[PDB]
């Protein structure tokens, strides 16, 4: 079947015979490797997905039986199969035979399941597809943090997210996606979106309090001065405060679709943004406040300030308790988690104050106090 | 006898499996490996052998020893992973020479190269002038091709290569069914 | 030519695979020999037994023998066995309780 | 703290088990405690950057277990003990 | 029989522990050389709460008792109470068990 495979390498199309005659001679002499990113270039050329279909079984042929590669490269190629044929039904087939065929030498295992489940995100399974998905993020905890792999992980948890089930695990891995990103060589046009709905889905993730991570990170900032400006700048007043009920009133009614019934919990997040912030304002000097800066930060009544405070307590952030009778707010412990150069200032302030205390009442006892006791 | 130490630089990419040359050359070179190692042992069965691979994450897999029984059992598991790394390669065997037990064991240190090389010639001849000024006696064998074998090969040999009166040999391949072992025992090096 | 070699090879590798359990099986015996070998190294305890608790850390034993001490008590062990009417076990270094010795 | 600490780790992590790491000082002029714990896990990352060998501080005592405190308060004869009332009081209350 | 040939890595390790076994089976000849004395032996099972709890009780000839659990190598017509065993000086252990009559 080599000299057999001539006739059909050499006899192709217009363009492709450029890479046929550099596919032809890695061919011949028969290096897998060379054949193999040769392999690569042509999956990674945009061809006509008219004329490849026959190179698919054959390099799936010579890259079963070559057993030599790496097979994520065959991975991809099989990925490309299913995704010009889009036939499920024997890319299950396929893929199970790549499990087979796929011996213990380098567990790409984890990439077979992720792009098994990966398929099966269509509108088939949604189930058994999570479990698996959850045995993907099972099966190895070890050294490979590639986390390419794991990013691809991401696609499949942003294909849970196509799920509207969970805001959150999508955000929890957004964060993870934050973080694996490498440069923008990937798509800025797609950044767009990704930036899009990665601010929409950071928003819609219930299961946080601050934005502050997100608007941190400086890559999503960098990546969104391309987008239009309506958006960072209320997630800037997300995670700096909303003093307005304006602004944060026209971007909760910019965004159209789902938005009415998550608003009402936005404000409720939103509402202890304002608590948090006006108890990191005043470090000292009479920490003890009040309810009436509360409610008008919140242009809400007394009888909800309970309920509201409740809430601040129901969530966890705060562990303040107040012994007042009448109406007081004294506030302990909550989290600062995101940045304040005038903390990082004032943290030098009282950092360099209480060393030069300790400092001057350590020489002030041990002047005399080693001079009689030594 | 002869006294001195052998340094052996392995290679473990997925280009010594590629099914143009021998079936699977890391066995051939293994073998390559034995009769050398016992040739040495019969010439001078005192020389201690040390053994290490060209990945990016060296190991020194036995410490230098004249016993090469278990030698035998470190040159499998070979863990087929990795392209090539030149520099730290070169510095792993280089510096640890200074560990060995005989200090009149003289220096001789040997790699097997079958990848292409990675480093420019910047970094050629900042290698070869740091073992030509160490003085070193370094035998380079090259298995496998891509481009051509030996163009700055050639002058990082020559500008590597002082003493040349019984200097260091550079072993250069052709391609060929015929094996790398009696191939690279027609220099004095075997011997 | 090809449709026999296969199962040839699998007959080959059939008595390569035949070979391991003749040791591997008896590997944990011989490992186990020296697993006993730290066992055995864990020598020279004595007995005693407690009839008067002065201090809650520290009472008077009674040996086998006939010689009577007083003991300490270890950091791991706590008081509960060490309510007199309990007969127990000793070390000849330091006289320390490592556990006691139940009656029969 | 080099940046070959975590590859240097890497092959008593893989022979041995989980392998300690202990920093200590050169020259003991620190008045603080020399030696350091330094647990070697890898710890998932909030912010996403990818998994990495993390080296936590365990917390660490210094003791002797019979004779090393015999030989060494013999070597020395200069150190005092407890000795609870003014002294060793007060110059833990001077320092 | 390319998956078959980690095989032989195992064959080498295991022939190694057949090279290694002769050092520490080797220091069995030198500590189990002399049993010096004659001890009875009663035989009391333990319990610690592996920690499992494992023990007997031993009288030396010259009437003398101590502690220590069930040890020795593996013991089949042993775990009786009974005489005539292996003890060395001072470690008071069981190495080696002979019926008296």
């Amino acid at each position: 079947d080599v000299p057999g495979f001539l006739q059909q390498s050499q006899n192709s199309g217009p363009g492709q015979p450029a890479v046929w005659h550099r596919l032809e001679e890695l061919y011949t002499k028969k290096l897998w490797h060379q054949l193999t990113l040769q392999v690569l270039d042509f999956v990674q050329d945009p061809c006509f997905a008219q004329g490849d279909g026959l190179i698919k079984l054959y390099e799936n042929f010579i890259s079963e039986f070559e057993h030599r590669v790496n097979p994520l490269s065959l991975v991809e190629i099989i990925l490309h199969v299913v995704r010009q044929m889009t036939d499920p039904n024997v890319a299950l087939t396929f893929l199970e035979k790549t499990r087979e065929k796929v011996k213990s030498s380098d567990e790409a295992v984890i990439l077979c399941k992720t792009a098994i489940g990966a398929l099966k995100l269509n509108i088939g399974d949604l189930q058994v597809t999570k479990e698996t998905i959850e045995d993907v993020e099972e099966m190895l905890n070890n050294l490979p943090g590639v986390t390419s792999v794991h990013s691809r992980f991401y696609d499949l948890s942003s294909k849970y997210y196509q799920t509207i089930g969970n805001h959150a695990s999508y955000y929890k891995d957004a964060l993870r996606f934050l973080g694996c990103v490498d440069i923008k060589d990937l798509p800025v046009s797609e950044q767009q979106e990704r930036a899009f709905t990665l601010g929409l889905a950071g928003l819609l993730g219930e299961g946080v309090f601050n934005f502050g991570e997100l608007l941190m990170h400086p890559v999503l900032e960098s990546l969104r001065n391309t987008d239009r400006q309506w958006l960072i700048d209320t997630l800037y007043a997300f995670n700096s405060g909303n003093v307005e009920r304006f602004q944060t009133l026209k971007t909760a009614w910019g965004q159209q679709p789902d938005l009415a019934a998550n608003e009402a919990q936005l404000l409720r997040k939103i509402q202890l943004l304002c608590l948090m912030e006006m108890t990191f304002t005043r470090p000292a000097n009479h920490r003890q406040l009040t309810f009436e800066e509360i409610a008008k930060s919140a242009k809400i009544t007394v009888n909800e300030v309970e309920l509201l405070v409740m809430k601040a307590l129901s969530v966890g952030l705060v562990k303040g308790s107040i012994d007042e009778v009448d109406k007081r707010v004294h506030m302990t412990w909550v989290q600062p988690r995101v940045l304040d150069l005038q903390q990082i200032k004032g943290m030098k302030d009282r950092l360099e104050f209480w060393c030069t205390d300790v400092k001057s009442m350590e020489m002030l006892v041990e002047h005399q106090a080693h001079d009689i006791l030594t | 006898m002869v006294l001195e130490s052998t340094m052996v630089c392995v290679d473990n990419s997925e280009y010594m499996r590629n099914g143009d040359f021998l079936p699977t050359r890391l066995q051939a070179q293994q073998d390559a490996v034995n009769i050398v190692c016992h040739s040495k042992t019969r010439s001078n069965p005192e020389n201690n052998v040390g053994l290490i691979t060209l990945a990016n994450d060296c190991e020194v897999l036995t410490t230098l020893t004249p016993d090469t029984g278990r030698i035998l059992s470190k040159l499998h598991t070979v863990q087929p992973k990795g392209k090539i790394t030149f520099c730290t390669g070169i510095r792993v065997a280089h510096l640890a020479l200074k560990h060995r037990q005989g200090k009149n064991h003289k220096m001789r240190i040997i790699a097997f190269v079958g990848s292409p090389v990675e480093d420019n010639e910047k970094d050629l001849v900042k290698l070869a002038k740091r073992l030509k000024k160490e003085k070193v006696n370094v035998d380079i064998i090259n298995f496998g091709e891509e481009e051509v074998n030996t163009e700055k090969l050639t002058a990082f040999v020559n500008t590597l290569n002082g003493k040349d009166g019984t200097g260091s040999h550079l072993v250069t391949v052709p391609p060929g069914p015929s094996l790398a072992d009696a191939l690279i025992s027609s220099p004095i090096l075997a011997g | 030519d090809y449709r026999k070699k296969l199962l040839e090879h699998k007959e080959i590798d059939g008595r390569l695979k035949e070979l391991r359990e003749q040791l591997k099986e008896l590997t944990k015996q011989y490992e186990k020999s020296e697993n006993d070998l730290k066992a055995l190294q864990s020598v020279g305890q004595i007995v005693g037994e407690v009839l008067k608790q002065l201090t809650e850390e520290k009472f008077i034993v009674k040996a086998t023998n006939g010689p009577r001490y007083v003991v300490g008590c270890r950091r791991q062990l706590d008081k509960s066995k060490l309510k007199p009417g309990t007969r127990v076990a000793l070390d000849m270094t330091t006289l320390t309780i490592m556990r006691y010795l139940p009656r029969e | 703290l080099h940046k070959n600490d975590i590859a240097i780790n890497e092959l008593m992590k893989r022979y041995c088990p989980n392998s300690v790491l202990v920093i200590i000082d050169v020259k003991p002029k620190d008045l603080g405690l020399p030696t350091e714990a330094y647990i070697s896990v890898e710890e998932v990352h909030d912010d996403g950057t990818p998994t990495s060998k993390t080296f936590e501080h365990v917390t660490s005592e210094i003791g002797a277990e019979e004779a090393e405190e015999v030989g060494v308060e013999h070597l020395l004869r200069d150190i005092k003990d407890t000795t609870v009332g003014t002294l060793s009081q007060r110059i833990t209350n001077q320092v | 029989k390319i998956m078959k040939s980690e095989v032989l890595r195992v064959t080498h390790e295991l022939q190694a522990m057949k090279d290694k076994i002769k050092e520490n089976s080797e220091k069995i000849k030198v500590n189990k050389t002399l049993p010096y004395l004659v001890s009875n032996v009663i035989e009391l099972l333990d319990v610690d709460p592996q920690r499992k709890g494992k023990c007997a009780v031993i009288k030396t000839s010259t009437r003398q008792t101590y502690f220590l659990p069930v040890i020795g190598l593996v013991d089949a017509e042993k775990l009786k109470p009974g005489d005539l065993v292996g003890v060395n000086k001072d470690s008071y252990l069981i190495l080696e068990t002979l019926p008296t009559e």
